[PDB]
RNA sequence: AACCUGGUUGAUCUUGCCAGUAGUCAUAUGCUUGUCUCAAAGAUUAAGCCAUGCAAGUGAAAGUAUAUAUAUAUAUAUGUAGAAACUGCGAACGGCUCAUUAAAACAGUUAUAGUCUACUUGACAUUUAUAAGGAUAACUACGGAAAAGCUGUAGCUAAUACUUGCAUUAUCCUUUUGGAUAAGUAUUUGUUAGAAGGAAUUAUAACAAAGAAGUAACACGUAAAGUGUGUAUCAAUCGAGUUUCUGACCUAUCAGCUUUUGAUGUUAGGGUAUUGGCCUAACAUGGCUAUGACGGGUAACGGGGAAUUAGAGUUCGAUUCCGGAGAGGGAGCCUGAGAAAUAGCUACCACAUCUAAGGAAGGCAGCAGGCGCGUAAAUUACCCAAUUCUAAAGAAGAGAGGUAGUGACAAGAAAUAACAAUGCAAGGUUUGUAUUGGAAUGGUGGGAAUUUAAAACCUUCCCAGAGUAACAAUUGGAGGGCAAGUCUGGUGCCAGCAGCCGCGGUAAUUCCAGCUCCAAUAGCGUAUAUUAAAAUUGUUGCAGUUAAAACGCUCGUAGUUGAAUUUCAAAGAAUCAUUCUUUUUAAAAUCCGGAUUUGUUACUUUGAGUAAAUUAGAGUGUUCAAAGCAAACAGUUAAAGCAUUGUGUUUGAAUACUAUAGCAUGGAAUAACAAAAUUGAACAAGCU
RNA sequence: CCGCCCGUCGCUCCUACCGAUUGAAAGAUAUGAUGAAUUGUUUGGACAAGAAAAAUUUUUUCUGGAAAAACCGUAAAUCCUAUCUUUUAAAGGAAGGAGAAGUCGUAACAAGGUUUCCGUAGGUGAACCUGCGGAAGGAUCAU
């Protein structure tokens, strides 16, 4: 007939989930969700390939019918739900908190987290709509609307963001010496300052991001994710910090071991 | 659908099938390191190829080129872990000076007449193949294994073997004592 | 039928390699018309309804000067840019200018003030006056009722008007 | 491994082909084959035809059960199942094939300010009620038809089927209380007003008119008051459609094409989900083309890629992924969020099955399987265990998928002995090779251990278990090319061989044999194609007096190519004459005497952004290796760490390749082009 | 040089060409005719639910609605041409290549016994001959 897609091939699979080849022919596709399928990562994966508390599909099912697995604090029981870049998973069971992130390479780890700071998320802006009564909505990285959304609040801009209620705490704009993380090309799991922001008329807006080696870097700004005023980040970044060290400098630290 | 499993041929063949001097030191290597085919042979020369060729372009880069001194460094590190080189020959000019008979030194049979075990390089080979020989730890029937210097050392009769005390455990052996007890008896 | 099968601007033929897919739809013209009020739903892609008026009457009229509106019969249709024919059959289509039962923004002025939300001080043309004083008004329709199922136009105005009634003239 | 040998001659040097030579994820076929791993396989011919079976269903709190069964608690109460059917969701995915199709599709690159988008997520609503209205299935009874996934009648009865249909917020006065005015989500029209985006007829707000659909007459019993089902708009998402730019093979013995039949445009409409000659009407006379239009051919689906290459390249790409297309051939619809669906329907054509001859159903380019075609291709196997999908979503299904079977397609590893005595041999005492004879071991046979959904293999152990180690290696050669016989017989310009040159006319180193040798060896030949060899298509990189080849000559359009010229230079510090760095030498605008911008494009440099699989490549003893994407570490079971008795720990699955176009970007050279005098612009004053 | 060899003429084999035959065949478009099915609209109105009257029947109005029909519009298919492409037959004709020690000459290679060769025209069993103007690839680098 033609349609969409229901299937995923386990090749046709983006790299970042890290599937085999062998081992299966076809790969959990993501739901329709908050994240798009290339830059975020279903249930099943982190279940099974990440965490490794499943060794099957079946196992991962299994865990999510008991109602002890939530994702952004509300229960989610689609063992291929989307979970994407910044959320935190809930393991009611063993009280572990994980909060996805990037590693320096594409790839997400779960990173382990406290109680006290589990309980926010930080989420990134990418529309803010008018509606009915005046009334501005902020839209996020997330596919989540934050209502009645602070006015100072602009497009590109993160947002410590509650889970616990559904109202915001404080927001970080988008400026020149910024913390930032980023999500997509190559310079993935970096983390840097921000030196420049080039501003072009029809194209996308590139930006330079000088890192804490000083190693800069440029970027779209569409994948770009405010984490932090120059001083110090508002999440707890993973072990190596987003310093995407050289391949010989990493050659090197993996022999001194 | 198809497997993925993807698979490579392993050894080039000559070219020139009927030059006598290149057939006569084919001839001549099979004699010294106890090869079954010039097929052995092919297969060590394309394996020292690739990475002569590697060496090569390497080499075509200038120093402080990233690609040149890590994957460069890779491969150094690969052949001195191999028994290629070792202290005084280790600047990627000198992976190119490897020949096949650096590569055949490796092999586990030549490794095993080297270090007593067995009179020759034929029996080496015959004994390796019989489950006899270990590599620390682990069995190998396979004469063509490249040994790598950290388990250059370990290298003896296996634990199983009948001299690697393990009784005689043999057709042969087992069967004379069997015909014994029952001369005795 | 909204598709290919046509040639390629250097006027070569496109062989054609691809039945006919669906959302390249093309279907067929409602010639809506005057008369009691009919009309049909025909579902267009995701469950997108729209309203196939094929005889109608009682569209919303505007009144451009003041900025207001009120449904009346309309009456008659005189004039088709796209063709004759259409006005012939007396098709309502969404720039054909046709001929209002004008009374409803005669009473109207009447209630706000004198006799044929106020910013009122333009006060009427002469020609549109004259066409009040017979009851029936000229007057564009501007949905697509083919589209939308309402008829809904406005008043022609001081130029535009006299360019219509130019086109239109009689003479021989 | 950036390679060449034989063949024109009496000999020679060339040109030049032929021949050899190697490879092919490249088919066939011949002979041969003991292990193991891995695994392509009705593409090529006929997108030819198909018997039978199967390939999409779905119910584990949660629409509908007096079919029905059943267990508790006191004839009722709860309950627990539940065939059937209605409803819902799915069946538009997947799988197959490659016929079409050559600026089409596809790839990258935009665009959607020109749209649609079910499920999923998050926001979140507007003009009788202690609960409404019928009418329908299964079912009961009566039927019909040879037959069909045929349905007739009558009678019931549900639903989350179908259909009705019940305060508060914002604007103004008073001290959180009491009044006044309003009060429709999309959508559409007219009138205006205008936190983003480069840009708005955008969001939005108001006014005047219309206006759908909706806002629970639903179902569980849950959580620490919750959920399921449904629902208006918005956003997200899974996408889709269109769309920008750039990019393709052969053919000029295809040069003019397109336009009544929309060709090119403008206007107005119709239509679409939206843009659009997409369609209609009216009006222009355009549009494409030697930079190849338009035809023709393709034994053409495109791409990722494959083979082969030193480097260029050449060929291939039906075929693991992405995209397109198609379900015998066209065409047409219904349903639905999504189909112009084909295990949906209608029709015709072409095939074809049953029929009691009235009718009826049917579509393997799903999986097997069969006939046909053919040089050319496997089982009517077992299972949902893994990977996934669908469902009322652990619990069911799935020929999707996996597992075996056939399998010398390929690919990897690897047996067919080894060793020691004398005997014999040769060498300057040691190697080599005929008798013996104890060790070794797979194979093969049978048990287990394991493996597995269940088996089978793998590995593992234990019994069996080699001397002609009959557990028997072949294939093709021995004139040259080309490694190896002027060994023995047979034939006698016959038979034959011989890719090529040649051999054979009774000494054949070439035939037919035997023996011996040589090569590659569980493989080795033959054929056709292809790459290299081919600098024999030549960009790198050919040749043109005489070898093939300078147009008879000149002019000439496109094409290609185009003199020099415009800021040259200078000084200081480090290093082993050179390298890398700092500073200034004019003019104009900008900033509080100091400090900082200055043609366009090519080109180049950095980026950005790209699927993986393949490729290169890092790591990793799959026993090695082909692989794979895993792993390593500590321990007869605990220390050590770190956690406030409990908890293994370290990690890895890099990186580069992703055009020739597009995006941003540093640029001094080299190129273009633009700026520039029968006159061109720069200031200061004055006048408007 | 008793070398080499050229062409016709016979004979056998194979290849492709021309070929009357409106040759044939399949396929492809293009036109036209008829035109199944069918979206849409229009007409219809078997009937199923209302409203009007009498004691279940009568007459009239409003709703939804099947068949059937008409008109555009998609448009299969069939037939007729036309054109093109592709294989394919054919008496005869006329080439080519191969073969066989066949016929006739001697064209060319030597000053090849008329130097050769070019272009052109005519001739002739056949090689060829001749005319005109060229060339040396001449048998002359020379008065
Ligand atoms: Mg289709
Ligand atoms: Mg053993
Ligand atoms: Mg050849
Ligand atoms: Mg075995
Ligand atoms: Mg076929
Ligand atoms: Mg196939
Ligand atoms: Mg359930
Ligand atoms: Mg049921
Ligand atoms: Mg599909
Ligand atoms: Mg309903
Ligand atoms: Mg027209
Ligand atoms: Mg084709
Ligand atoms: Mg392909
Ligand atoms: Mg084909
Ligand atoms: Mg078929
Ligand atoms: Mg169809
Ligand atoms: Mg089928
Ligand atoms: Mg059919
Ligand atoms: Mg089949
Ligand atoms: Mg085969
Ligand atoms: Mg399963
Ligand atoms: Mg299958
Ligand atoms: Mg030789
Ligand atoms: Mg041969
Ligand atoms: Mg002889
Ligand atoms: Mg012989
Ligand atoms: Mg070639
Ligand atoms: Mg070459
Ligand atoms: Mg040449
Ligand atoms: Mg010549
Ligand atoms: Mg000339
Ligand atoms: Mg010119
Ligand atoms: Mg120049
Ligand atoms: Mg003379
Ligand atoms: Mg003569
Ligand atoms: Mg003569
Ligand atoms: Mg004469
Ligand atoms: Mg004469």
């Amino acid at each position: 007939g033609k349609g969409i897609k229901k299937h995923l091939k386990r090749v046709n699979a983006p790299s970042h989930w890290m599937l085999n080849k062998m081992g299966g022919q076809y790969a959990p596709k993501t739901s329709s969700g908050p994240h798009k399928l290339l830059e975020s990562i279903p249930l099943v994966i982190l279940l099974r390939n990440r965490l490794k508390y499943a060794l099957t599909f079946d196992e991962v099912k299994m865990i999510l019918i008991q109602k002890i697995v939530k994702v952004d604090n509300k229960v989610r029981t689609d063992c291929t739900f989307p979970v994407g870049l910044m959320d935190v998973i809930h393991i009611t069971k063993s009280n572990e908190y994980f909060r996805l992130l990037y590693d320096i390479k594409g790839r997400f780890v779960p990173h382990r987290i406290t109680n006290e700071e589990s309980k926010y998320k930080l989420c990134k802006v990418k529309k803010i709509l008018l509606r009915k009564g005046r009334l501005s909505i902020a839209v996020t990285h997330d596919g989540r609307s934050i209502p009645y959304i602070h006015p100072d609040v602009k497009v590109n801009d993160t947002v410590r963001l509650d889970l616990e209620t559904g109202k915001v705490l404080e927001h970080l704009k988008f400026q020149v010496g910024s913390l930032v993380m980023v999500t997509a090309g190559h310079s993935v799991g970096r983390v840097g300052v921000i030196s420049s922001i080039d501003k072009n008329m029809g194209t996308y807006d590139i930006i330079h991001v000088k890192d804490s080696r000083n190693k800069v870097f440029a970027t779209r700004l569409s994948n770009v994710f405010v984490i932090g005023d120059n001083t110090k980040p508002y999440i707890s970044l993973p072990r190596e910090k987003g310093i995407k060290l050289d391949i010989i400098e990493e050659r090197r630290n993996r022999l001194k071991a | 659908p198809k497997s993925y499993r993807n698979y490579s041929k392993t050894a080039r063949n000559p070219k020139r099938p009927f030059e006598k001097e290149r057939l006569d030191q084919e001839l001549k290597l099979i004699g010294e390191y106890g090869l079954k085919n010039k097929r052995e042979i092919w297969r060590v020369q394309y394996l020292l190829a690739k990475i002569r060729s590697a060496a090569r372009y390497l080499l075509t880069l200038d120093e402080k080129s990233s690609k040149r001194i890590f994957q460069g460094e890779a491969l150094l590190r690969r052949m001195v872990r191999q028994g290629l080189l070792g202290e005084n020959e280790e600047k990627l000019d000198y992976v190119l000076g490897l020949t096949l008979p650096k590569l055949l030194e490796r092999r586990l049979q030549t490794k095993v007449f080297k270090l007593g075990l067995a009179k020759s390089v034929h029996h080496a080979r015959v004994l390796i193949r019989q489950r006899h020989i270990r590599v620390g730890k682990q069995m190998v029937d396979i004469p063509s294994f490249l040994v790598r210097v950290d388990s250059e050392k370990h290298i003896d009769f296996a634990t199983t073997s009948p001299f690697g005390g393990a009784r005689p455990g043999r057709v042969k052996r087992k069967s004379l004592k069997k015909q014994k007890e029952k001369t005795e008896a | 039928r909204d598709g290919r099968h046509k040639l390629r601007l250097t006027g070569g033929k496109k062989k054609i390699h691809k039945k006919k897919r669906k959302y390249e739809l093309g279907r067929p013209p409602s010639n809506t018309k005057l008369g009691s009020r009919q009309v049909h739903v025909v579902r267009g892609r995701g469950r997108n309804y729209k309203y196939r008026a094929i005889k109608l009457d009682s569209g919303s009229f505007s009144w451009p000067t003041f900025g207001i509106s009120k449904n009346t019969r309309i009456i008659d249709v005189v004039y088709n840019a796209s063709n004759n024919e259409l006005v012939r059959t007396k098709t309502l289509v969404k720039n054909c200018i046709v001929v209002i039962d004008s009374h409803p923004f005669t009473t109207w002025y009447e209630n706000t003030f004198g006799t044929t939300k106020i910013g009122k001080s333009k006060n009427i043309d002469p020609l549109l006056l004259e066409q009040f004083k017979q009851g029936r008004v000229l007057a564009c329709i501007s949905s697509r009722p083919g589209q939308c199922g309402k008829a809904d136009g406005y008043i022609i105005e001081g130029d535009e008007l006299l360019f219509y009634k130019r086109k239109m003239d009689k003479r021989n």
